[PDB]
């Protein structure tokens, strides 16, 4: 897995919101299922394989979780951020 | 108290995603609905208030199948 060559999520950002600061993308043995856009320096719950998984991003968007065997939940600072 | 919620609805025509975005929509808190996914089969719900336990078992009726993908708190 190699978050600088994947493409970019299909994102739409709201103009009244706060814009988010990371891509996260989601893998099944490697194999990208998911992506889109979170908070850095904040949290979620997301579908994770079989899991609703609480997930938190740290300031630089790495994301940490109890994801199910094989699958991992993984981000980065969008351009810019 | 706004948030972010993300729904995988069943949704194959353009017309079953327009009868899943205006359901969305009806909701009561709702700011916004957007369809999205490489398949659009993904509803982006935003508002404040929003039961999201509500919204899918709701679309889950209504269009047959529907499951929760995220959560987030605007920040």
């Amino acid at each position: 897995i190699d978050l600088s060559r994947e493409r970019d999520p299909n994102f739409f950002d709201h103009p009244g919101i706060p814009v988010p600061e990371c891509f996260w993308f989601m893998f099944k043995n490697n194999v990208r299922q998911d992506a889109g856009t979170c908070y850095s320096s904040w949290k979620m719950d997301m579908k994770v394989g079989p899991n609703w998984v609480h997930i938190k991003s740290d300031d630089n968007c790495n994301l940490s979780g109890d994801f199910p065997p094989g699958w991992i939940v993984l981000g980065k600072k969008r351009p810019g951020f | 108290q706004r948030t972010k919620i993300v729904v995988k609805v069943h949704m194959p025509c353009g017309k079953s995603r327009a009868k899943a975005l205006a359901l969305a929509a009806s909701v009561n808190g709702v700011d916004s609905v957007e369809i999205t996914g490489e398949d659009k089969d993904r509803l982006v719900v935003v508002g404040r208030g929003i039961d999201p336990v509500r919204l899918v078992a709701l679309l889950r009726e209504k269009c047959g199948l529907a499951e929760l993908l995220m959560v987030e708190l605007v920040k």
